[PDB]
């Protein structure tokens, strides 16, 4: 393979870009909920799935970017829209861009301590209702919790379960 | 040809004979009439583990077979046996029954159970020549070969008196002979009447049945004889400072079956002339500490030595012995270098001594009863108080 | 002995080889279930074993690398295969090759903070479902927890159990 | 007195030396197992004795190590025999072993984060069956729970609870 | 040469190439007793033969019973597996010998000084198979007629120990002789040769120049010479257990204390 | 001959006696027998260490071994011993733990003890 590393972000919230005043972004951590599981005629645990955790975006601004502060706890859930986008740069300098599109709502605003001569920084937290990840404009992650949906590579892991639950 | 589906066949087995699997080893030395089922050459060595073995092996009506149903009755047992082919007077057969080196170069007889490690990693640990060890050449060829084999050789006397039996026993003053001298009285199903046994391998199969269930340290001085109906001689387990022909037997160091048509085995003193080296108890397990201390540590006689070579031999002594301590087969034992002969002109021939001092768990030979009729609760109770 | 250290890693996903963007690997951690057993007669615990803990590998890759993203929450669990490889030098440039092939569910992905400058390391993790571990070419370890099997030279530890439960 | 300080150590595990790659050893630490006892009459606890804490004894390699490897989780507990030996050194000159002969269960083996040019390193842990500390050649403990021996100088401390059970 | 080291020419051939190839010749004896080996022992008092008496009875396939093998090459595939795990200084004398079934004959390792089968061959500087249907070679006395070479680990050593200064100091015989050559041969044997006391092959080895005997004379001839003492590892062919029973801890225990 | 593998033995040796190493040297003189196992001349010093070391030199039934386990007990210390030989009367058994120069040039008694360094480079430092 080639060394291949981040070197820029950017954040689009609702059609507005956030291209002066994000210094940090964060994906939401995709974990699986495993249950170690431990029975007859075995030794060890074997982690059977249950599903997916709580997946929480967050991000700072560090201006006062009423564009995202305008979001918090609307009545609406699942109204802030938002794109995370990062270039990840590689060795022969062939950009590959990591879009992840996401939907939720904006739970948390902390505006952290503010002192004169240092930077203030407002720090953001998403509740993800709807995660979608493309690296270099294909479909890695799709994750939709209501219509339950987990596509991995375009391939929807819960077609299973689907047709058992008859949704 | 085969068979698909079920088969059902009628056909006459014994009423079985459960016992606890054992892991103690027996040699055993017996005769037999080398035949057409019988596939077993005569002065060959082969490995038993079953009633069917025995059979396979031997011929069902062998004297073999009927010392191996002796063992199988009370433990399931390893036996290694050696078929000594009959003869015709009795000193051909106890010079067939003790054997030797007389071949072009095999080992026949008894000779041929030093023979059992290396052809089935089964060193005898017991000695038994059922009927042949009465003569007074086999019962020294059970002597020498339970000094070198490190075991017990199991002997018997003769059918006749109690006299008969010490004057027998006077003729050895060694560590590891155990002589049982009644005879055991069997039912026999075919003469449907009650045939003889020399009792040896009936001590033998209880012997390492001792070392199941109680561990090799126990003695086997009262525990059951199973598939026996009575003895040759009543023996009588009387007390009053009497002529007990149960202790008669005793104090000439010969083990006796007592109770309930023969129910059993009753001495535990060996047939030493030293009262160090008194009880089977302290024989078996003096005997028993070292192949479990040997057969755990043959990781040093190759690894040249090293520093701490000698280190790692006294913990690794002191482990297997803690272990030992453990499940009761000593009480407080001691482990260490032998400070004073441990040369470097010892180490240049590969020499290093170790000093393994322990000791043993007594057995209770001799529990008295200090009792007395007393008027002191006549009043206490019988009044109107 | 001659004094040995790790130099350098690999990383196999399923064949294809992460050459150019794994900074850093993680074995399982095999951890046996002690617990302290205090009784009768004896004034401290001994430690008596009750089966081997939960194995989780975890490896870390710092550019987009699909080819281990598209292994996250898929319905096949012990689906992702994985061949965890190391190099141990020696003074006297003897190479030992420690080699550590494991299946399992990954478990976890955790894309981190996404700041410009920084380099953005992608944190995953597995929940190890089978586990052999080589060195010098020789089997040490082999772990299969249904399969009850625990190999520590060769030698399966559970041949006791096995036929105690009649597997 | 003189000041005296540790400058070297060793570790035989089954007489095979480590005198190359064990970069730390760790005794177990010897605590008893107090409960604090506030009763009738008195205003502050007295801390009665209840019998020793559960011991660990754990080290690390740096190399592959095989000869440690091979112990992990066999089915002989108490079968991890080891020997961990340390130089104190003196002032004036005059070192002083101490040797801590133990046994028990080797428990977990985690071998650490693999990074490129940093030096990995296989922790162990071994849980203590059996413990005797040697200093200059002289026993100061010996503690062994089963078989329950508690020596301090030589004077086993649980002769009184041994004739009190019946052991 | 398996099958055929019974006879004492071939015997003789494997004994004088041994002594060129700088090896062991491993031998056997007959299919006979005990003293047909003994006496086939006393032929050679040669320090590079290794005599391994009982043959090995190994199951075969094809007649689906137990042929007979010479044993010979069983002790070589040991031999040489020694020196994969536990170095050539280590005996092969109690490892295990694989793919056997029994011995020729039983051979008995017993205690007592007796006339034990495993004994009586051991005093003929015979090894032997000792346990459990054929387990181990046990010998590790080399057929040697001088005590100071009674050990294949002294034999063995001593011969791999300059096979691995030899093959590592092949730059010796050219780079014609200046003035440092000398020293640096002496630096350079005494490097390779602690990593071999690092390894545990030798203890406390001392490697110098001769200085008696490098004349200028002998330096126009380019020889020179060196003097390589070391003490190789001893076997530990003889563990000694002194065990007594005793009525010490008759009232330790056992009483009301 | 030699052997080769492990032997046991069963053997009597009676109750190891563990004592503290001690640098203290002990000069001692006492009665004993010259015989076939007492490997030790008469008023000729030797170093002790052990008390299989004070049994080799001496009689085992002597009375230097009896001192000499008196120390052993207690201490593992250095002795120089000198086994001045019996006699009959209390006056001549005297004059022989004495000693003195009435050799050709030796040193016997008690002042062979005054020959303890230079022979063993042990100068005793207590005199029994």
């Amino acid at each position: 393979m080639i060394p291949q590393t981040l070197t820029n972000t950017n954040l689009f919230i609702d059609g507005v870009s956030f291209a002066g005043d994000v210094p940090s972004l964060t994906l939401p951590k995709l974990a699986v909920k495993t249950e170690q599981y431990r029975a007859g005629g075995m030794d060890a645990p074997v982690s059977i799935d249950m599903g997916l955790e709580a997946m929480e975006a967050k991000f700072s601004t560090n201006g006062a970017r009423r564009e995202a502060l305008n979001f918090f706890g609307l009545a609406d859930q699942s109204a802030f829209n938002g794109v995370f986008r990062g270039s990840f740069k590689g060795q022969k300098g062939a950009s590959v861009p990591v879009v992840a599109t996401l939907r939720g709502l904006l739970k948390e605003v902390d505006p952290g301590d503010w002192k004169a001569g240092e930077k203030a920084e407002f720090k953001y937290a998403v509740a993800v209702s709807y995660y979608k990840l493309e690296v270099d404009g294909r479909e890695v992650y799709e994750i939709d919790p209501v219509n339950g949906v987990r596509a991995i590579n375009g391939v929807d892991q819960l077609a299973g379960m689907r047709n058992d639950l008859g949704l | 040809s085969f068979f698909h589906g079920v088969t059902v066949t009628n056909v006459d087995i014994g009423a079985r004979t459960i016992a606890l699997p054992a892991s103690s080893v027996i040699g055993l030395c017996d005769v037999f009439t080398p035949g057409a089922q019988a596939s077993a050459k005569p002065n060959v060595p082969v490995l038993l583990t079953s009633k069917k073995d025995a059979a396979a092996a031997f011929g069902i009506g062998s004297s073999i077979y009927l010392a191996c149903e002796a063992i199988y009755n009370r433990a399931q047992a390893v036996i290694v046996a050696v078929g000594v082919e009959t003869a015709e007077t009795p000193e051909a057969q106890a010079s067939a029954v003790i054997g030797g080196i007389s071949a072009a170069g095999e080992r026949t007889g008894l000779q041929a159970l030093l023979d059992g490690k290396s052809r089935f990693n089964a060193q005898p640990r017991l000695l038994v020549a059922p009927g042949h060890s009465a003569q007074q050449a086999v019962a020294t060829a059970m002597d020498g070969l339970a000094e070198k084999l490190r075991a017990i050789a199991i002997l018997d006397g003769p059918n006749s008196t109690d006299e008969a039996a010490v004057a027998y026993a006077k003729n050895f003053g060694s560590k590891r002979l155990f002589m049982v001298d009644p005879g055991v009285q069997v039912w026999d199903s075919a003469t449907n009447a009650a045939r003889n046994a020399p009792a040896s391998a009936y001590a033998a199969g209880l012997f390492a049945w001792t070392d199941a269930e109680y561990g090799f340290w126990s003695s086997p001085s009262n525990k059951e004889i199973k598939g026996v109906t009575g003895t040759s001689r009543p023996v009588e387990f009387l007390d009053g400072d009497e002529t007990c022909r149960a202790n008669l037997l005793n104090n000439a160091n010969i083990a006796t079956i007592i109770r309930d048509d023969g129910y059993r085995l009753w001495g535990n003193r060996t047939l030493s002339s030293d009262s160090k080296w008194a009880f089977v108890t302290r024989v078996r397990t003096m005997d028993l500490v070292m192949d479990a201390i040997l057969a755990g540590h043959k990781w040093a006689v190759d690894r040249g030595i090293t520093k701490t070579y000698v280190k790692d031999v006294t913990e690794g002594l002191r482990a297997f012995m803690r272990d030992l301590k453990n499940q009761g087969a000593v009480i407080n034992f001691e482990v260490y270098a032998d400070p004073d002969l441990n040369s470097a002109s010892q180490l240049a021939q590969g020499k290093v001594y170790w000093n393994i001092r322990f000791t043993d768990v007594p057995p209770a030979e001799n529990p008295n009863f200090r009792v007395e009729v007393t008027d002191q609760w006549l009043t206490e109770v019988l009044d109107v108080a």
